[PDB]
Protein backbone atom coordinates (compact mmCIF):
# COMPACT_ATOMS: atom_id res chain seq x y z
CA UNK A 1 0.00 0.00 0.00
CA UNK A 2 1.47 3.16 0.63
CA UNK A 3 -0.58 4.56 -2.59
CA UNK A 4 -3.65 3.32 -1.27
CA UNK A 5 -3.91 6.48 1.19
CA UNK A 6 -7.45 7.79 0.60
CA UNK A 7 -5.78 11.61 -0.13
CA UNK A 8 -4.55 10.20 -3.43
CA UNK A 9 -5.94 6.82 -3.40
CA UNK A 10 -5.44 5.39 -7.35
CA UNK A 11 -7.64 2.23 -7.54
CA UNK A 12 -4.92 0.88 -10.28
CA UNK A 13 -2.64 0.18 -7.41
CA UNK A 14 -4.64 -1.20 -4.53
CA UNK A 15 -3.78 -4.92 -4.65
CA UNK A 16 -6.20 -7.67 -7.26
CA UNK B 1 -0.81 35.74 -22.79
CA UNK B 2 -0.32 31.73 -23.54
CA UNK B 3 -2.96 29.37 -24.41
CA UNK B 4 -3.05 26.12 -22.03
CA UNK B 5 -4.72 22.79 -21.80
CA UNK B 6 -3.82 19.75 -19.57
CA UNK B 7 -5.90 16.45 -20.09
CA UNK B 8 -7.10 13.42 -18.15
CA UNK B 9 -8.08 10.05 -19.14
CA UNK B 10 -12.13 9.76 -19.59
CA UNK B 11 -11.60 6.21 -21.20
CA UNK B 12 -9.36 3.81 -23.12
CA UNK B 13 -9.52 2.04 -26.07
CA UNK B 14 -7.47 -0.97 -28.26
CA UNK B 15 -9.43 -1.98 -31.18
CA UNK B 16 -9.11 -5.86 -32.04
CA UNK B 17 -6.62 -7.00 -34.27
CA UNK B 18 -3.92 -4.56 -33.63
CA UNK B 19 -0.78 -3.68 -31.26
CA UNK B 20 -1.91 -0.19 -29.68
CA UNK B 21 -3.75 1.50 -27.04
CA UNK B 22 -4.88 4.54 -26.88
CA UNK B 23 -6.16 7.17 -24.60
CA UNK B 24 -9.88 9.08 -25.06
CA UNK B 25 -9.25 12.52 -23.44
CA UNK B 26 -11.31 15.29 -21.22
CA UNK B 27 -9.91 18.62 -20.55
CA UNK B 28 -9.49 19.83 -16.77
CA UNK B 29 -7.76 23.03 -17.67
CA UNK B 30 -8.08 25.06 -20.41
CA UNK B 31 -6.99 28.77 -21.80
CA UNK B 32 -7.14 30.18 -25.37
CA UNK B 33 -8.83 28.37 -27.97
CA UNK B 34 -5.71 26.99 -30.66
CA UNK B 35 -6.15 23.50 -29.13
CA UNK B 36 -9.17 21.28 -28.70
CA UNK B 37 -9.87 17.76 -27.28
CA UNK B 38 -12.00 15.38 -29.56
CA UNK B 39 -11.96 11.95 -28.01
CA UNK B 40 -8.62 10.15 -28.04
CA UNK B 41 -6.95 12.76 -30.46
CA UNK B 42 -6.18 16.68 -29.65
CA UNK B 43 -6.53 18.76 -32.48
CA UNK B 44 -4.23 22.00 -32.79
CA UNK B 45 -6.19 24.89 -34.28
CA UNK B 46 -3.01 27.61 -33.86
CA UNK B 47 0.00 26.82 -35.78
CA UNK B 48 2.87 27.53 -33.05
CA UNK B 49 5.92 26.35 -30.84
CA UNK B 50 4.23 24.28 -27.93
CA UNK B 51 5.43 22.63 -24.89
CA UNK B 52 4.09 19.06 -25.25
CA UNK B 53 3.78 16.74 -22.18
CA UNK B 54 2.67 13.11 -21.31
CA UNK B 55 2.84 11.04 -18.53
CA UNK B 56 1.44 7.19 -18.27
CA UNK B 57 1.02 4.54 -15.54
CA UNK B 58 1.46 1.43 -16.00
CA UNK B 59 1.22 -2.30 -14.54
CA UNK B 60 2.27 -5.00 -17.33
CA UNK B 61 4.69 -7.61 -16.37
CA UNK B 62 5.92 -7.69 -20.19
CA UNK B 63 8.89 -6.65 -20.63
CA UNK B 64 9.07 -2.91 -21.91
CA UNK B 65 6.08 -0.47 -21.61
CA UNK B 66 5.87 3.15 -23.09
CA UNK B 67 4.35 5.55 -24.87
CA UNK B 68 4.54 7.78 -28.87
CA UNK B 69 3.06 10.92 -28.76
CA UNK B 70 2.98 11.83 -32.53
CA UNK B 71 1.34 14.52 -34.79
CA UNK B 72 -0.39 14.03 -38.17
CA UNK B 73 -1.03 16.15 -40.72
CA UNK B 74 -1.16 16.42 -44.10
CA UNK B 75 -1.07 13.25 -45.55
CA UNK B 76 1.48 12.85 -42.94
CA UNK B 77 3.22 12.09 -39.59
CA UNK B 78 5.87 12.57 -37.27
CA UNK B 79 6.78 11.07 -34.09
CA UNK B 80 7.72 13.72 -31.44
CA UNK B 81 8.46 11.50 -28.63
CA UNK B 82 8.84 8.49 -26.94
CA UNK B 83 8.88 7.38 -23.35
CA UNK B 84 10.34 3.80 -22.72
CA UNK B 85 9.81 1.51 -18.64
CA UNK B 86 11.08 -1.43 -18.37
CA UNK B 87 8.50 -3.03 -15.98
CA UNK B 88 9.42 -5.81 -13.56
CA UNK B 89 8.87 -10.08 -13.39
CA UNK B 90 7.08 -9.47 -10.06
CA UNK B 91 3.15 -8.73 -10.58
CA UNK B 92 3.19 -6.29 -7.04
CA UNK B 93 6.30 -4.38 -7.68
CA UNK B 94 5.71 -3.94 -11.39
CA UNK B 95 4.00 -0.21 -11.32
CA UNK B 96 6.06 2.56 -13.21
CA UNK B 97 4.89 5.95 -14.45
CA UNK B 98 6.75 7.23 -17.59
CA UNK B 99 6.79 10.98 -18.46
CA UNK B 100 8.17 12.97 -21.36
CA UNK B 101 7.85 16.20 -22.69
CA UNK B 102 9.61 18.42 -25.22
CA UNK B 103 8.76 21.82 -27.02
CA UNK B 104 7.59 21.22 -30.81
CA UNK B 105 6.63 23.52 -33.88
CA UNK B 106 2.87 22.37 -34.00
CA UNK B 107 0.52 23.20 -36.82
CA UNK B 108 -3.00 23.74 -37.74
CA UNK B 109 -4.88 21.09 -38.65
CA UNK B 110 -2.38 18.81 -36.76
CA UNK B 111 -3.67 15.53 -34.91
CA UNK B 112 -1.59 15.01 -31.73
CA UNK B 113 -1.65 11.36 -30.50
CA UNK B 114 -0.53 9.05 -27.35
CA UNK B 115 -0.28 5.35 -28.51
CA UNK B 116 1.06 2.77 -25.98
CA UNK B 117 2.28 0.23 -28.81
CA UNK B 118 0.81 -3.10 -26.95
CA UNK B 119 -2.63 -4.50 -27.09
CA UNK B 120 -4.95 -4.07 -24.15
CA UNK B 121 -2.48 -2.46 -22.02
CA UNK B 122 -3.05 -2.27 -18.54
CA UNK B 123 -3.03 1.69 -17.95
CA UNK B 124 -4.30 4.07 -15.03
CA UNK B 125 -6.86 6.20 -15.87
CA UNK B 126 -6.62 8.18 -12.39
CA UNK B 127 -6.43 11.96 -13.41
CA UNK B 128 -2.53 12.61 -11.02
CA UNK B 129 -1.58 9.15 -12.72
CA UNK B 130 -2.04 9.31 -16.69
CA UNK B 131 -2.22 12.75 -18.58
CA UNK B 132 -1.20 14.88 -21.36
CA UNK B 133 -0.76 18.63 -21.68
CA UNK B 134 0.11 21.91 -23.69
CA UNK B 135 1.49 25.26 -23.16
CA UNK B 136 2.06 27.97 -26.27
CA UNK B 137 5.57 29.38 -26.10
CA UNK C 1 8.98 38.38 -17.54
CA UNK C 2 7.93 34.81 -15.91
CA UNK C 3 7.62 34.93 -12.32
CA UNK C 4 9.40 31.31 -11.49
CA UNK C 5 10.67 29.30 -8.47
CA UNK C 6 13.44 26.20 -8.36
CA UNK C 7 13.88 24.99 -4.73
CA UNK C 8 16.18 22.40 -3.88
CA UNK C 9 16.39 20.17 -0.41
CA UNK C 10 17.88 21.42 2.94
CA UNK C 11 16.64 18.68 5.03
CA UNK C 12 14.23 15.77 4.90
CA UNK C 13 11.60 15.27 7.45
CA UNK C 14 9.32 12.11 9.28
CA UNK C 15 7.68 12.23 12.08
CA UNK C 16 6.56 8.96 13.93
CA UNK C 17 3.79 7.22 13.58
CA UNK C 18 3.46 8.27 9.95
CA UNK C 19 3.66 6.96 6.65
CA UNK C 20 5.35 9.92 4.93
CA UNK C 21 8.17 11.33 3.98
CA UNK C 22 8.51 15.31 3.24
CA UNK C 23 11.17 17.64 2.57
CA UNK C 24 12.20 20.74 3.62
CA UNK C 25 13.23 23.52 0.79
CA UNK C 26 14.48 26.47 0.03
CA UNK C 27 15.32 28.65 -2.96
CA UNK C 28 18.32 28.68 -5.37
CA UNK C 29 16.54 30.69 -8.22
CA UNK C 30 13.50 33.48 -7.30
CA UNK C 31 11.99 35.72 -9.29
CA UNK C 32 8.64 37.50 -9.19
CA UNK C 33 6.87 37.50 -5.27
CA UNK C 34 3.79 34.68 -6.46
CA UNK C 35 5.29 31.91 -4.21
CA UNK C 36 7.35 30.93 -0.91
CA UNK C 37 8.94 28.42 0.27
CA UNK C 38 7.70 28.36 4.05
CA UNK C 39 9.90 24.85 5.38
CA UNK C 40 8.10 21.83 3.88
CA UNK C 41 5.77 23.24 1.95
CA UNK C 42 5.01 26.44 -0.68
CA UNK C 43 2.65 29.04 -0.35
CA UNK C 44 0.63 30.22 -3.18
CA UNK C 45 0.05 34.82 -2.94
CA UNK C 46 -0.52 35.51 -6.77
CA UNK C 47 -3.31 32.97 -8.39
CA UNK C 48 -2.50 32.26 -12.06
CA UNK C 49 -1.56 28.84 -14.28
CA UNK C 50 1.80 27.34 -13.23
CA UNK C 51 4.12 24.66 -14.61
CA UNK C 52 5.18 22.63 -11.50
CA UNK C 53 7.80 19.92 -11.60
CA UNK C 54 9.13 17.73 -9.29
CA UNK C 55 12.13 15.59 -8.93
CA UNK C 56 13.23 13.15 -6.40
CA UNK C 57 16.53 10.68 -6.15
CA UNK C 58 15.80 7.24 -3.93
CA UNK C 59 17.64 4.38 -2.96
CA UNK C 60 15.37 2.32 -0.68
CA UNK C 61 15.30 -1.78 -2.38
CA UNK C 62 11.28 -1.84 -1.53
CA UNK C 63 8.75 -2.75 -4.30
CA UNK C 64 7.67 0.97 -4.98
CA UNK C 65 8.67 4.32 -4.78
CA UNK C 66 7.67 7.43 -6.01
CA UNK C 67 6.01 11.46 -4.90
CA UNK C 68 2.38 12.82 -4.39
CA UNK C 69 2.33 16.72 -5.29
CA UNK C 70 -0.87 18.29 -3.90
CA UNK C 71 -2.77 21.55 -3.58
CA UNK C 72 -3.87 22.10 0.04
CA UNK C 73 -6.52 25.00 0.11
CA UNK C 74 -10.19 26.36 1.54
CA UNK C 75 -10.56 22.94 3.18
CA UNK C 76 -10.44 21.03 0.19
CA UNK C 77 -7.41 19.04 -1.05
CA UNK C 78 -6.20 17.56 -4.70
CA UNK C 79 -3.97 15.51 -6.06
CA UNK C 80 -2.08 17.68 -8.89
CA UNK C 81 -0.12 14.29 -10.27
CA UNK C 82 1.87 11.46 -9.01
CA UNK C 83 5.40 9.78 -9.96
CA UNK C 84 5.90 6.18 -8.90
CA UNK C 85 9.57 4.42 -9.41
CA UNK C 86 9.51 0.82 -9.26
CA UNK C 87 12.57 0.06 -7.04
CA UNK C 88 14.66 -3.12 -7.36
CA UNK C 89 16.01 -5.51 -4.66
CA UNK C 90 19.95 -5.18 -4.97
CA UNK C 91 20.73 -2.12 -2.94
CA UNK C 92 23.68 -1.45 -5.08
CA UNK C 93 21.82 -1.20 -8.31
CA UNK C 94 18.57 0.56 -6.09
CA UNK C 95 18.86 3.77 -7.38
CA UNK C 96 16.19 5.71 -9.46
CA UNK C 97 15.26 9.41 -9.96
CA UNK C 98 11.45 9.98 -10.73
CA UNK C 99 10.72 13.42 -12.11
CA UNK C 100 6.55 14.25 -13.09
CA UNK C 101 5.42 17.64 -13.95
CA UNK C 102 2.22 19.63 -14.91
CA UNK C 103 0.39 22.65 -15.48
CA UNK C 104 -2.29 23.82 -12.97
CA UNK C 105 -4.48 26.22 -11.71
CA UNK C 106 -3.18 27.59 -8.06
CA UNK C 107 -5.03 30.55 -6.09
CA UNK C 108 -3.80 32.39 -3.67
CA UNK C 109 -4.23 31.09 -0.19
CA UNK C 110 -3.47 27.39 -1.40
CA UNK C 111 -0.55 25.81 -0.47
CA UNK C 112 1.87 22.95 -2.06
CA UNK C 113 2.82 19.80 -0.68
CA UNK C 114 5.27 17.35 -2.00
CA UNK C 115 5.18 13.96 -0.15
CA UNK C 116 6.73 10.30 -0.45
CA UNK C 117 4.20 7.65 0.82
CA UNK C 118 6.98 5.97 3.10
CA UNK C 119 7.95 6.48 6.81
CA UNK C 120 11.91 7.46 6.97
CA UNK C 121 11.93 7.31 2.91
CA UNK C 122 16.00 7.05 1.63
CA UNK C 123 16.04 10.08 -0.55
CA UNK C 124 19.20 11.97 -2.04
CA UNK C 125 19.83 16.32 -0.36
CA UNK C 126 21.79 16.39 -3.45
CA UNK C 127 20.23 19.57 -5.06
CA UNK C 128 20.85 18.19 -8.46
CA UNK C 129 19.23 14.94 -7.33
CA UNK C 130 16.08 16.13 -5.49
CA UNK C 131 14.39 19.14 -6.72
CA UNK C 132 10.86 20.95 -6.70
CA UNK C 133 10.16 24.01 -9.36
CA UNK C 134 7.59 26.51 -10.82
CA UNK C 135 7.03 29.08 -13.83
CA UNK C 136 3.89 31.18 -13.83
CA UNK C 137 2.55 30.67 -16.72
CA UNK D 1 8.67 36.07 -28.02
CA UNK D 2 10.63 33.13 -26.29
CA UNK D 3 13.94 31.97 -27.49
CA UNK D 4 13.92 28.21 -28.16
CA UNK D 5 16.20 25.10 -29.36
CA UNK D 6 15.57 21.48 -29.58
CA UNK D 7 18.44 19.23 -30.46
CA UNK D 8 18.73 15.91 -31.43
CA UNK D 9 21.71 13.30 -31.61
CA UNK D 10 23.52 13.23 -35.11
CA UNK D 11 26.74 11.01 -33.56
CA UNK D 12 27.52 9.44 -30.04
CA UNK D 13 31.45 9.84 -28.45
CA UNK D 14 33.54 8.38 -25.91
CA UNK D 15 37.26 9.24 -25.55
CA UNK D 16 38.86 6.18 -24.77
CA UNK D 17 40.39 5.71 -21.09
CA UNK D 18 37.40 7.82 -19.45
CA UNK D 19 34.37 6.70 -18.00
CA UNK D 20 32.29 9.75 -20.01
CA UNK D 21 29.92 9.02 -23.40
CA UNK D 22 28.75 12.28 -24.66
CA UNK D 23 26.68 12.92 -27.76
CA UNK D 24 27.63 15.48 -31.21
CA UNK D 25 24.08 17.47 -31.66
CA UNK D 26 22.24 18.90 -34.15
CA UNK D 27 18.90 21.02 -34.06
CA UNK D 28 15.82 20.58 -35.25
CA UNK D 29 13.95 23.57 -34.17
CA UNK D 30 15.75 26.96 -33.43
CA UNK D 31 13.95 30.31 -32.33
CA UNK D 32 16.11 33.03 -31.71
CA UNK D 33 19.82 33.59 -31.80
CA UNK D 34 20.57 33.30 -27.95
CA UNK D 35 21.69 29.17 -28.15
CA UNK D 36 24.17 27.46 -30.48
CA UNK D 37 25.14 24.18 -30.69
CA UNK D 38 28.54 23.55 -31.31
CA UNK D 39 28.81 19.18 -31.60
CA UNK D 40 28.97 18.11 -28.24
CA UNK D 41 28.22 21.47 -26.49
CA UNK D 42 25.87 24.44 -26.68
CA UNK D 43 27.40 27.95 -26.02
CA UNK D 44 24.90 30.23 -23.81
CA UNK D 45 24.63 33.88 -25.89
CA UNK D 46 22.02 35.49 -24.15
CA UNK D 47 21.99 35.56 -20.09
CA UNK D 48 18.63 34.66 -18.94
CA UNK D 49 16.20 31.89 -17.27
CA UNK D 50 15.78 28.72 -19.45
CA UNK D 51 13.93 25.78 -19.24
CA UNK D 52 16.26 23.18 -19.86
CA UNK D 53 15.33 19.15 -20.65
CA UNK D 54 17.07 16.03 -21.40
CA UNK D 55 16.08 12.26 -22.15
CA UNK D 56 18.50 9.86 -23.30
CA UNK D 57 17.78 5.97 -23.72
CA UNK D 58 19.35 3.96 -22.80
CA UNK D 59 20.07 0.07 -23.50
CA UNK D 60 22.71 -1.15 -21.13
CA UNK D 61 23.19 -4.24 -18.81
CA UNK D 62 24.88 -2.37 -15.93
CA UNK D 63 23.10 -1.65 -12.45
CA UNK D 64 22.51 1.97 -12.92
CA UNK D 65 22.52 4.41 -16.15
CA UNK D 66 21.52 8.35 -16.51
CA UNK D 67 23.22 11.82 -17.60
CA UNK D 68 24.35 14.77 -16.20
CA UNK D 69 23.73 18.53 -17.31
CA UNK D 70 26.17 20.63 -16.47
CA UNK D 71 27.24 24.42 -17.47
CA UNK D 72 30.62 25.72 -17.31
CA UNK D 73 31.92 29.36 -17.16
CA UNK D 74 34.54 31.57 -15.81
CA UNK D 75 36.51 28.77 -14.49
CA UNK D 76 33.59 27.24 -12.52
CA UNK D 77 31.50 24.13 -13.36
CA UNK D 78 27.98 23.71 -11.61
CA UNK D 79 25.57 20.53 -12.35
CA UNK D 80 22.61 21.40 -12.72
CA UNK D 81 20.33 18.12 -12.69
CA UNK D 82 20.61 14.43 -12.93
CA UNK D 83 18.93 11.28 -14.17
CA UNK D 84 19.48 7.96 -12.54
CA UNK D 85 17.65 5.02 -14.56
CA UNK D 86 18.28 1.58 -12.40
CA UNK D 87 18.68 -0.80 -15.64
CA UNK D 88 17.66 -4.82 -15.18
CA UNK D 89 19.96 -7.81 -15.95
CA UNK D 90 17.92 -9.20 -18.66
CA UNK D 91 19.04 -7.53 -22.58
CA UNK D 92 15.71 -8.32 -23.80
CA UNK D 93 14.29 -5.71 -20.74
CA UNK D 94 17.16 -3.92 -20.55
CA UNK D 95 15.35 -0.28 -22.38
CA UNK D 96 15.30 2.62 -20.44
CA UNK D 97 14.83 6.59 -21.22
CA UNK D 98 15.47 8.89 -18.65
CA UNK D 99 13.86 12.73 -18.55
CA UNK D 100 14.79 15.48 -16.24
CA UNK D 101 14.47 18.84 -16.58
CA UNK D 102 14.70 22.24 -14.62
CA UNK D 103 14.68 26.38 -14.52
CA UNK D 104 17.77 27.90 -14.55
CA UNK D 105 20.13 31.28 -14.94
CA UNK D 106 22.54 30.90 -17.73
CA UNK D 107 25.30 33.43 -18.10
CA UNK D 108 26.37 34.70 -21.62
CA UNK D 109 29.17 32.40 -22.23
CA UNK D 110 28.37 29.33 -20.82
CA UNK D 111 28.89 26.39 -21.72
CA UNK D 112 26.42 23.52 -21.71
CA UNK D 113 27.06 19.74 -21.52
CA UNK D 114 25.09 16.29 -21.34
CA UNK D 115 27.34 13.49 -19.99
CA UNK D 116 26.44 10.04 -19.60
CA UNK D 117 28.77 8.69 -16.72
CA UNK D 118 30.10 5.16 -18.84
CA UNK D 119 32.19 4.81 -21.54
CA UNK D 120 31.42 3.50 -24.58
CA UNK D 121 27.51 3.69 -23.28
CA UNK D 122 24.60 2.74 -25.31
CA UNK D 123 22.30 5.12 -26.18
CA UNK D 124 19.82 5.37 -29.26
CA UNK D 125 20.18 7.95 -31.61
CA UNK D 126 16.47 8.42 -32.14
CA UNK D 127 15.70 11.89 -32.42
CA UNK D 128 12.65 10.60 -30.50
CA UNK D 129 14.58 8.89 -27.84
CA UNK D 130 17.48 10.90 -26.51
CA UNK D 131 17.25 14.66 -27.21
CA UNK D 132 18.16 18.34 -25.44
CA UNK D 133 16.08 21.17 -25.68
CA UNK D 134 15.81 24.84 -23.83
CA UNK D 135 13.21 27.80 -23.82
CA UNK D 136 14.24 30.77 -22.59
CA UNK D 137 11.62 31.78 -20.01
CA UNK E 1 5.80 -2.97 -30.97
CA UNK E 2 8.59 -0.89 -30.72
CA UNK E 3 9.54 -1.66 -34.51
CA UNK E 4 6.69 -0.64 -35.58
CA UNK E 5 7.21 1.59 -38.75
CA UNK E 6 5.48 4.85 -38.02
CA UNK E 7 8.64 4.69 -34.87
CA UNK E 8 11.08 2.37 -35.73
CA UNK E 9 13.99 2.70 -33.32
CA UNK E 10 17.41 0.53 -34.70
CA UNK E 11 18.67 1.02 -31.00
CA UNK E 12 15.81 -1.78 -29.60
CA UNK E 13 15.01 -3.77 -33.21
CA UNK F 1 30.53 6.64 -12.53
CA UNK F 2 28.19 8.59 -9.99
CA UNK F 3 30.91 9.05 -7.45
CA UNK F 4 33.16 11.81 -9.97
CA UNK F 5 34.03 14.72 -8.36
CA UNK F 6 32.43 17.00 -10.86
CA UNK F 7 29.01 15.97 -9.80
CA UNK F 8 29.52 13.72 -6.71
CA UNK F 9 26.35 12.63 -4.51
CA UNK F 10 27.45 11.28 -1.13
CA UNK F 11 23.93 9.63 -1.12
CA UNK F 12 25.01 6.85 -4.04
CA UNK F 13 28.89 6.60 -2.79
Amino acid sequence: SGWCDPRWYDPFMCEH
Amino acid sequence: KHSVLHLVPVNITSKADSDVTEVMWQPVLRRGRGLEAQGDIVRVWDTGIYLLYSQVLFHDVTFTMGQVVSREGQGRRETLFRCIRSMPSDPDRAYNSCYSAGVFHLHQGDIITVKIPRANAKLSLSPHGTFLGFVKL
